[PDB]
Formats: C-alpha cells, sequence, structure tokens
DNA sequence: GCATCCGTGAGTCGAGGGTAATAAGCAGGGATTCGCCCGGGTGTCAACTCTTTTTTT
C-alpha cells in the first residue's frame, strides 16, 4: 500500500510501474507537470491560438 | 391475492420483525414470491506430562492421541525457541532440507 | 478460486460480473473450437443454437 | 579532505492514423430491470350566454 501511494505521486523514484497491456510507463502526477503537460511549454506558456 | 391497506401493513410488519422472505408470501396467501420482493423493494425499507490447560511458555506442544478422546496431553519438556520438542522437530519438519531457486 | 475470483474484478478496469465473464469465456472457447474443427470462422447465428441461447443475448 | 555514486538538461513549427494479447463450474438467496395497464392531470373541441360599434333604419 505504501509503495502504491508513493508511486502514485512520482512513479520514478521507486521501481517503475508499467501496465500489463501497454508497454509504456504510466504518467503520474509528478511526471505530468515536468516536461509534457506542465506549465513549461504545453499549457501555461505556450498554447494554441 | 389482494393489495388492500391491510396487505401492506402485515407485509411490512412481517418483514420488520424477522422471517424468511420465501415463506412470507405463503403466510399471506395468494401473493407469490416475486410479488412480495417487488413490494418490499418498491415500497422500500428492505502419554505426556501436561494437559491442554497447564501449558506454559518454552514447552513442548506436540499433540499425542486424539483431542476428542479421554486422555489427550502434550510432552511438556524443555523446548524453548520452538513450538515442538527436539525429539519431534526432526519428524515434524521436512527432514534433510534441500531446496534452492533463483533470485 | 481466490486468484480467479479477484482477477476478474480489479484487473478488468470496469465492473463485469462473474457470470458475464464466464459466459464470455465459454463463448470464446466454443467459437475457437468451431473455427478450428468446422470451417473458416464461426458465425454468430449458429453460436446461439450451439450454446442454446437467444440471438439477442449472443449478439 | 577526497573518492564514489545518483537527479536534471538536450529547438521549433509543420506532417500522420487506425491499433493490439489470457479465458473452471454450479448451487443457494436476494436486488434489478423490462412489459402491461389503470389512471389522473394536460390538451383539443362541440356548444350555450353578456357587450357593443357601428352599420343598418
Ligand atoms: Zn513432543
Amino acid at each position: 500500500l505504501q509503495e502504491s501511494v508513493d508511486a502514485l505521486f512520482d512513479n520514478g523514484r521507486r521501481g517503475r510501474v508499467i501496465t500489463g497491456a501497454n508497454k509504456r510507463p504510466l504518467k503520474s502526477l509528478a511526471d505530468m507537470l515536468k516536461g509534457k503537460q506542465g506549465r513549461f511549454r504545453q499549457n501555461l506558456l505556450g498554447k494554441r491560438v | 391475492m389482494s393489495w388492500t391497506d391491510e396487505r401492506v401493513s402485515t407485509l411490512k410488519k412481517l418483514w420488520l420483525d424477522g422471517l424468511s422472505a420465501s415463506q412470507i408470501a405463503k403466510q399471506l396467501g395468494g401473493v407469490t414470491r416475486n410479488a412480495v420482493i417487488g413490494k418490499v423493494h418498491r415500497l422500500g425499507l428492505s502419554p505426556g506430562s501436561a494437559t491442554v490447560l497447564t501449558l506454559g511458555a518454552h514447552m513442548c506442544k506436540w499433540p499425542i492421541g486424539d483431542p476428542s478422546s479421554e486422555g489427550f496431553t502434550f510432552c511438556g519438556r524443555r523446548s524453548s525457541e520452538g513450538p515442538y520438542c527436539v525429539e519431534h522437530a526432526r519428524v515434524a519438519y521436512q527432514p534433510q532440507q534441500t531446496k534452492k531457486k533463483s533470485g | 478460486q481466490a486468484i480467479t475470483r479477484s482477477i476478474a474484478d480489479q484487473a478488468r478496469t470496469i465492473r463485469i460480473p462473474v457470470h458475464m465473464i464466464e459466459t464470455i469465456n465459454k463463448i470464446v472457447r466454443t467459437s475457437r473450437q468451431m473455427l478450428h474443427e468446422i470451417g473458416r470462422e464461426p458465425t454468430p447465428e449458429e453460436l446461439a443454437e450451439k450454446l442454446a441461447m437467444p440471438l439477442e443475448k449472443v449478439r
């Protein structure tokens, strides 16, 4: 349970949690705001017009 | 069967006081099993040297005999750091432990 | 029983009853057997008569 | 006071479009859900009486 909790937030510090169907690693809340969907260039600074 | 004002009252009473739902329709008469369930759902409100008592810590616990028999006791000897005794530790556990795998 | 009863509840990602999943497994097994020992591919029309179920249910 | 080991980075706009695998069984009891039907509140109409602005006398 503790592993699931602290992997739901980052998913990178501990062992990687990969779904059985998809071969790509899951994107937790921390990874969602770093480079892909964070405020770097996706939503906050750079957006469609 | 009927669904008068008294039919719902007796049904609610018999469902509240406690009774098998299958026999509820038979006791009321006429109403089937499916009708009473729909009504309650629609309307809502649904030998050794120690016995089994004088067994202290650090003592043997290997049973001897039958528990449902007259005389059933344990060894009760110096058997610290283990549930069973040294004389039975080699007969209870797997003798000659040889197991290994990958890790 | 504990491993099979729990694998069909949490791993599916959606609420699927046990009778539904067992019927799905039986239908898949019979379809594979018919496709392997009858012809090219079993049609859903004959799957109802083979399993003795209505067409609306098998569909 | 140094030697060894674990995090961050990598430009930017455009094209291209959908995906994919394993598979027990049956008996008990309840909760759920789909068909029919009586029904009472909402519409859509024949059909009986005051007012009055003239248009006729
Ligand atoms: Zn003993």
